[PDB]
């Protein structure tokens, strides 16, 4: 059984994942991933911060998906707050909710690509990719990173032209995935190294936490967005790609549908987003606009103490899960009275998922393995936190 | 022919070779290598500049450190730098590698690669925009077009 | 018989933080020689790699004496 | 002699090649860079021990079906042989029965 | 105003009674928070015997573990709260155990009942300390290989004892005791005026 | 000056700013380490190219290093170096006096120089470094060269600390790995065969702390301070025991000096840094001066530190696939021959 | 008083336990100092052992001693694979740090606050 | 709503079949796709004479703005170094002489520092901003950390792009 580290610095393993391996010929017999290679503190340094300085934190925790990690940080500091966000800010939310989606998808689905050895699908999708960023940067002013979906809402109003642009793209965008799949859906070559690798069964999926595609692709029926639904995403109307024979082939093709699903989602939120504002009007919990703040005493006092010392957030804690790209992505943050919160478990669709590498990755050889870390779009930053 | 000048014009050409090709290495950690990636991306092609990813460290020059060197990876980029090539060169990508960024007072994190690895130029921002981080790899090359190896030699 | 002790003998004295001229068979580890504890764990041991033979956990805590290992090595 | 002295050529551009590559470069040496490269952290065996492979039969065979191949190598010449119909029997009995023996492996699936 | 359903705040609380009734023997305390929320709080030993009801029961099917965290409060004689929260595909529900354990009172563990609590219990050994019987390879997961310490614990401090740099002389990495060049700054928040609760 | 304040280690301040001339080479390496762990100011005069230099920078917190260009036929570049300092020490000295610098040069005129100018600046202590056993009438005109300067550096910084080591050995090093790198030649070439050659090694670092020392100590000013070592060792030993923990073959054969400074000459002749060179072989068959009265290590707080203890660690890379896995305790030590 | 037992129900039955992991490590130490190739002596490194096996015998705690080789043991482990690569074993022996005096009057000369 | 991505013997239909698996056809189709976008114009930009574009909340690189009088807009409520996430920003001040406050020394530590543009948001007189460059890699270290003079210096450098981008996003803020 030779033991071989796949290695921090491996081109094919995301970030850097030290896969200890012991290899019967090709075949891997056992697989213990280590973790914590990029464990930096994000949970200790949250309770240090107040909660408006911590939500940076939430962006970092899983960046190739910025800002849906966002919103389930503010969900549970709305929950505590018992506060909701205003009609246009739920909209806004799903909308970059789901353009988020589509930029975790072209990383999973082309990443996947580049270590199985295609690697013309990534130059083609990390161009629309570069094109949604921009969407990113005109509304937040970071192209990745932005802190734009804030515990109350958004932080500005969509710029003025947004929208419109954000559907020139989504009108073309599909053929753009199109194209992807004339080279790898049905490629004589992709489906071998995909086909029938990494089965997971449906009782297996759900005992060890899977929770996300992972779960959908073995059939069961699950997406958190249509059995809980969080903001705005029970208005909309959008299809689970629910899969079957599960395998990476099949829970891929499901990525490629949610991508296609997303389209038809941000479609209505252009379509159907109110007019209004974007952040609560409690100027307890959100920040007051500067016009006011530089022309009324409680405002500016409400921007100064909200700033220098926080929300104070009642005391309690709640888990609020969403349904991250990766899968469910949830905060548990239990809070005493005061400005900064106690603790803030942050579940990351992906500490179940790597811990399920072993009993999916079972008598396969070392391309198997690279295939299988592929099929959990694996982001080490949500692993290690 | 004064010898002088006969080493300036070598030393030149041979500066000329390794600043044009600068085959960086694939050093990803904390998301930054999305914005690397994006730089090796259709917007801002890496390689027209001469950049090529070639992973085996062996074959690698420039190591962009993107991302957090928590304390767990610090030995690795060590060894990892350690076994490059002579010539080699490393650029800092992140304000969580150039210091320590919003994690420097992490017990986890070091407080910047340039205590682990020393380092040639310092890309600042959190995801340091890609174009930044080619402005970067351009200061590289202007840094490597100013050694004059052989006329120390030749002065020494 | 008697050659078990001749080994014996010359495992202890090796070691060289005891026995100063000062071994005996009826010397006991923790009782005269003052060895510590753990020590004796690693007298012991050095005994098993010498004879070949590797001890129990519990045994090597009754024996503390040269000739009592002897005694159980024979056996 | 024209071979030789096309091949001497040849062997010189690569031999002057490498040397260029190792006395020409500017040279530190120390342990750290000359130990293995493990993709980071740093061999855990030797590297060099046992390795268990898996398709061994079936690198036999190929040894087996390269002989075949030679056999079949003088057909060329021997297709001019005016006893055709005999050189026709006995090569298409040397190509079926090889044939055969690669058949078996799969049907007793020794190479799967 | 959040938009409550008072629908759910009653079926939970009515699964509470079940669930207490069911389990006279473990469960201390149920409450359906305000938030819509069911939270049974368990004697450490009812770990296995809890969570195997719900795992396997009809008229609670609990089947994903979503969580296994643990809260410590110092004050608490037993530090850590372990809190178990877990997700029913069934009937689209939730509900979180809370156990308690201190520091050398280990917990039982239920990689058994769900395997995924296998890497979130190394999780919360390597940060809170807490140990739990019966794991399979209990081992730090998260800290560094040579770590001291367990950091989520609120005794630790956050730049933490040891900080690593490359040192010529060893020409290798070398720990040493932190020494920071701006210590972090604690600014004092909290405020001296309550909020009259609601 | 600078009150010290901190706990000891990086981030912290000692006080002393130290110009440091030849930190690019193999002691300077050690010297700058120190005395950035200690938190000192340093300041590293360098013409060695910038990427050359960059193993400097990891030593040393933000800002506690300095890098200033300078050339030696120029004074003015000394000049400003020590402007701020408190502290000069001079490591500058090599063993190919080169087209442009001869040993006179490297050794005494450099080095006076550099003090004069220190005295001007008003730093409170200089140390020059001159080799042990610098005789002035000794065979190699580097040692005689070294010995002409001691004696001029007195009389521009009298009383500069001015310290002589023995042979040093630490990773990097000519004396151990040098004669290691004598593998080439099958066999190897020693006068006396190897015998008649009593030699003294110090490790680099052992240097190092006392140079350290001798800035914050008092009573090291007017002093001659002979960093030695732990143990002599005929060369014989030495050559041997080398070969020993490189695992590799040993063929100790005479050759007359005579002879052998010619080859010295042929590898001296060579242009890129000679591999060996007349003077240096006349330095190695020259036997090491006595304990005579002159101060130690120890005397300097740093207990010297045995050759055979961290010989493992410099001879390693010479070593084969698998005689890289041998440890000294199972290699046997060579014995010690104090003559 | 009244506490629930761990792996040793009497400093006795935990004392065997530690006494295994001793022999654990004293027969690793030599494996380790050459599949790291490590610069460090076998007699050295089972001094070490000795020593932070030492450092820790105050204990008489019979829950306190079963934790104690628990974290000893998944030491080991880590040792015995190389999961713990050189810099993470020599760190053990604190070679850089400088040490530190503990005699009043050093410390009076060098610390504000000792 | 659900939908199933893969839920699903003519001599026609075994031909095809045949077919497409001896002649490689959807091999070949693939091969068409990538010939195709090679006729197409490559998205690129010569990155030195054409920038990729940012609108004006891209937060960059920070500058301390000035009054258009010459006075520092500043006053020291250290507000800023409160809600940095990073702890980047230290500020002391004292009061100037002519009896107004202002900060004896203003250190944003770049590489501390995540530019999540709290800061901007926060100062009350909005003298902290993000300005646009984002072009500032140093070859040292210690060149990253800035005092008030190089940041007062950025903001004198950038002031006119910087008028305008806060000219055109106050009213969203
Ligand atoms: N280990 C040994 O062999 C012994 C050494 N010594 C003394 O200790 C000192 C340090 O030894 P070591 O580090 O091994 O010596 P090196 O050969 O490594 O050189 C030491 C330093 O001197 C500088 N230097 C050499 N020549 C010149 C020049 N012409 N102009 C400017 N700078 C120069 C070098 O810089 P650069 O290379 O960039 O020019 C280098 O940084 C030496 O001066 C030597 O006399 C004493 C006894 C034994
Ligand atoms: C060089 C190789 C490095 C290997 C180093 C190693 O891995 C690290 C290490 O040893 S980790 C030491 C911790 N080892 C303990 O903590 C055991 C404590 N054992 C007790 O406390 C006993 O119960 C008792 C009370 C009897 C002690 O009494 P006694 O005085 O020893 O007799
Ligand atoms: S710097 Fe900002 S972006 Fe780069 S790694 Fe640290 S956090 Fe992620
Ligand atoms: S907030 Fe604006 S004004 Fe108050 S200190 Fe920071 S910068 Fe100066
Ligand atoms: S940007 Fe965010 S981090 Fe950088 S200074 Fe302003 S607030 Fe602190």
């Amino acid at each position: 059984n030779m033991t071989l580290n796949f290695g921090p610095q491996h081109p094919a393993a995301h970030g850097v994942l030290r896969l200890v391996l012991e290899l019967s010929g090709e075949m891997v017999r056992k697989c213990d991933p280590h973790i914590g290679l990029l464990h930096r503190g994000t949970e200790k340094l949250i309770e240090y911060k107040t909660y408006l300085q911590a939500l940076p934190y939430f962006d970092r925790l899983d960046y190739v998906s910025m800002m849906c990690n966002e919103q389930a940080y503010s969900i549970a500091v709305e929950k505590l707050l018992n506060i909701q966000p205003p009609p246009r800010a739920q909209w806004i939310r799903v909308l970059f909710g789901e353009i988020t989606r589509i930029l975790n998808h072209i990383m999973a689905v082309t990443t996947h690509a580049l270590d199985i050895g295609a690697m013309t699908p990534f130059f083609w999708m990390f161009e629309e990719r570069e094109k949604m960023f921009e969407f990113y940067e005109r509304v937040s002013g970071a192209r990745m990173h932005a802190a734009y979906i804030r515990p109350g809402g958004v932080h500005q109003d969509l710029p003025l032209g947004l929208l419109d642009d954000i559907y020139e793209f989504s009108k073309n965008f599909s053929l753009r995935i199109d194209e992807v799949e004339e080279m790898l859906t049905n490629n004589r070559i992709w489906r071998n190294r995909t086909v029938d690798i990494g089965v997971v069964t449906a009782e297996d999926a759900l005992n060890y936490g899977f929770s996300g595609v992972m779960l959908r692709g073995s059939g069961i029926q699950w997406d958190l967005r249509k059995t809980q639904p969080y903001d705005v995403y029970d208005q909309v109307e959008f299809d689970v790609p629910i899969g079957s024979r599960g395998d990476c082939y099949d829970r891929y093709l499901c990525r490629v549908e949610e991508m296609r699903q997303s389209l038809r989602i941000i479609e209505q939120c252009l379509n159907k987003m109110p007019p209004g504002e974007i952040k609560v009007d409690d100027a307890k919990v959100s920040p007051p606009k500067r016009a006011e703040m530089k022309t009324s005493m409680e405002s500016l006092i409400h921007h100064f103490k909200l700033y220098t010392e926080g929300y104070q957030v009642p005391p309690g804690a709640t888990y609020t899960a969403i349904e991250a790209p990766k899968g469910e992505f949830g905060v548990y943050l239990v809070s005493d009275g005061s400005s900064r919160p106690y603790r803030c478990k942050i579940k990351a669709p992906g500490f179940a998922h790597l811990a399920g590498l072993d009993k999916m990755s079972k008598g396969h050889m070392l391309a198997d393995v690279v295939a299988i870390i592929g099929t959990q779009d694996i982001v080490f930053g949500e692993i290690d936190r | 022919s004064r010898a002088e000048y006969v080493v300036t014009k070598l030393d030149d050409l041979i500066n000329w070779a390794r600043r044009s090709s600068l085959w960086p290495m694939t050093f990803g950690l904390a998301c930054c290598a999305v914005e690397m990636m994006h730089m090796a991306a259709p917007r801002y092609d890496m390689d027209r500049f001469g950049v090529v990813f070639r992973a085996s460290p062996r074959q690698a020059d420039v190591m962009i450190v993107a991302g957090t060197l928590t304390n767990k990876m610090a030995p690795a980029l060590r060894k990892v730098y350690d076994q490059m090539p002579e010539p080699r060169y490393v650029v800092s990508m992140g304000s969580c590698a150039n210091g320590g960024g919003y994690y420097h007072y992490s017990y986890s994190v070091v407080r910047g690669c340039d205590r682990i690895v020393p380092v040639d130029i310092y890309v600042p921002g959190c995801p340091p925009t890609a174009e930044a981080l080619l402005y970067g790899i351009l200061q590289l090359q202007r840094k490597i077009k100013r050694e004059q190896k052989l006329k120390i030699w030749y002065r020494r | 018989l008697d050659g078990i002790k001749d080994r014996v003998l010359y495992v202890l004295k090796l070691y060289d933080k005891i026995d100063p001229e000062k071994l005996s068979v009826n010397s006991h580890f923790m009782k005269d020689l003052g060895l510590d504890s753990l020590d004796q764990v690693e007298i012991i041991m050095a005994m098993e790699d010498e004879f070949g033979f590797e001890i129990p956990d519990i045994d090597a805590e009754k024996l503390m004496c040269p000739q009592e290992i002897v005694d159980y090595i024979a056996d | 002699m024209n071979l030789y002295t096309v091949i001497f050529i040849n062997i010189l551009l690569s031999l002057t090649l490498i040397l260029v590559a190792f006395w020409l470069p500017q040279m530190n040496l120390y342990s750290e860079k000359a130990n293995p490269y493990e993709c980071g952290f740093d061999p855990t065996s030797s590297a060099r021990l046992p390795f268990s492979m898996k398709f061994f039969l079936v690198a036999i065979t190929f040894l087996l079906f390269d002989l075949e191949i030679a056999l079949l190598l003088p057909l060329p010449w021997a297709i001019q042989t005016i006893k055709t119909s005999t050189m026709m029997i006995m090569a298409f009995i040397l190509v079926t029965i090889l044939s055969l023996g690669l058949a078996y492996e799969w049907t007793q699936k020794g190479l799967e | 105003v959040r938009p409550r359903s008072d629908v759910t705040h009653k079926q939970l609380s009515a699964f509470g009674e079940y669930v207490a009734e069911i389990l006279p023997k473990y469960v201390q305390q149920v409450q359906v928070s305000c938030l819509d929320e069911l939270e049974i709080c368990i004697h450490p030993d009812g770990v296995i015997p809890t969570l195997t009801f719900l795992r396997d029961h009809t008229n609670a099917q609990f089947k994903s573990l979503a969580d296994l965290t643990a809260v410590d409060v110092p004050t608490r004689q037993n530090r850590f709260e372990i809190v178990y929260n877990l997700l029913s595909l069934r009937f689209n529900s939730r509900i979180r155990v809370k156990t308690y354990a201190d520091e050398l009172t280990p917990i039982d563990s239920i990689v058994s009942v769900h395997i995924a609590a296998n890497w979130y219990e190394r999780e919360v050994w390597d940060m809170f300390g807490v140990f739990f019987f019966n794991h399979p390879d209990l081992r730090r997961i998260l800290t560094d290989y040579g770590f001291e310490g367990h950091p989520f614990r609120k005794d630790f401090p956050l730049t933490g004892y040891v900080e690593l740099r490359y040192d010529d002389e060893v020409k290798r990495v070398v720990a040493e005791p932190v020494e920071l060049a701006q210590e972090f700054r604690k600014f004092d928040l909290n405020s001296p005026w309550e909020a009259f609760p609601a | 000056a600078v009150i010290p304040h901190g706990k000891g280690g990086r981030s912290s301040v000692s006080g002393v700013v130290a110009t440091v001339f030849g930190a690019t080479g193999f002691l300077g390496r050690y010297v700058v380490n120190h005395l950035g762990r200690m938190g000192s100011q340093v300041i590293i005069p360098y013409r060695c190219d910038v990427y050359d230099i960059m193993h400097l920078r990891l030593m040393g917190d933000l800002g506690q290093l300095t890098f200033l260009e300078w050339d030696a036929r120029d004074k003015d570049s000394i000049r400003k170096a020590v402007q701020h300092s408190n502290v000069v020490i001079n490591l500058i000295g090599r063993e190919w006096e080169t087209r442009n610098f001869d040993f006179e040069d490297v050794f005494v005129n450099i080095p006076r120089a550099i003090a004069q100018a220190s005295k001007e600046a008003g730093v409170e202590r200089f140390i020059h470094v001159s080799h042990l056993n610098a005789s002035m009438k000794s065979s190699s005109k580097s040692l005689r060269s070294k010995a002409v300067g001691e004696k001029e550096v007195r009389s521009v910084f009298p009383e500069a600390i001015i310290i002589r080591p023995s042979d040093i050995f630490g990773r990097e090093d000519r004396f151990l790995n040098h004669f290691a790198n004598y593998r080439w030649f099958l066999a190897v070439p020693l006068v006396s065969l190897g015998f008649k050659t009593v030699k003294q090694p110090v490790y680099v670092a052992d240097v190092s702390k006392g140079i350290v020392n001798a800035t914050k100590d008092p009573d090291a000013v007017g002093k001659t301070f002979a960093f030695t070592g732990p143990n002599r060792y005929l060369l014989f030993h030495l050559v041997k025991y080398i070969f020993g923990m490189t695992h590799r073959t040993f063929i100790p054969y005479p050759l007359p000096l005579f002879v052998y400074s010619w080859i010295g000459k042929l590898f001296g002749l060579s242009p890129f840094e000679p591999w060996t060179t007349k003077d240096k072989v006349e330095r190695i068959h020259i036997s090491d001066v006595m304990p005579t009265d002159l101060p130690g290590l120890e005397d300097l707080g740093v207990q010297p530190t045995p050759l055979e203890l961290k010989s493992i660690e410099v001879l390693r890379r010479h070593r084969t696939y698998r005689w890289l896995s041998s440890e000294i305790e199972e290699t046997k030590p060579a014995k010690t021959v104090n003559y | 008083t009244s506490v629930k037992p761990i792996f040793s129900r009497d400093l006795n039955e935990a004392k065997r336990r530690v006494r295994e992991l001793y022999r654990a490590w004293y027969r690793e130490v030599p494996n380790t100092v050459h599949l790291m190739q490590l610069d460090i002596t076998v007699k050295q490194g089972r001094d070490k052992v000795r020593e932070m096996f030492m450092k820790n015998a105050h204990v008489t705690d019979p829950r306190v001693v079963d934790l104690l080789v628990i974290k000893g043991k998944m030491e080991l482990q880590e040792t015995i694979k190389v999961w713990k690569q050189r810099t993470h074993v020599m760190r053990f022996f604190h070679e850089t740090e400088t040490p530190r005096p503990k005699d009043f009057l050093s410390k009076f000369y060098m610390g504000h606050d000792p | 709503t659900y939908k199933y991505v893969n839920k699903k013997v003519d001599m026609k239909s075994a031909t095809d079949n045949a077919a497409r698996i001896l002649m490689w056809t959807e091999l070949i189709r693939g091969l068409g796709m990538t010939l195709s976008y090679l006729f197409r114009e490559p998205a690129t930009i010569n990155y030195p004479f054409e920038k990729g574009p940012l609108s004006p909340r891209f937060r960059g690189e920070h500058a301390l703005r000035r009054y258009p009088s010459g006075e520092e807009r500043c006053i020291a409520c250290k507000l800023c170094e409160a809600i940095c996430p990073a702890q980047a920003i230290t500020i002391e001040a004292e009061p100037r002489a002519d009896g107004s406050r202002r900060t004896t020394r203003y250190d944003i530590d770049m590489t501390k520092c995540i530019y999540c543009g709290f800061c901007q948001e926060a100062c009350p007189v909005d003298a902290i901003v993000e300005g646009p460059n984002f072009e500032f890699s140093t070859e040292t270290h210690e060149e990253l950390l800035y005092n008030k003079e190089k940041l007062l210096n950025n903001g004198d450098k950038w002031e006119a792009e910087i008028a305008a981008n806060i000219q055109a996003d106050y009213l969203y803020r």
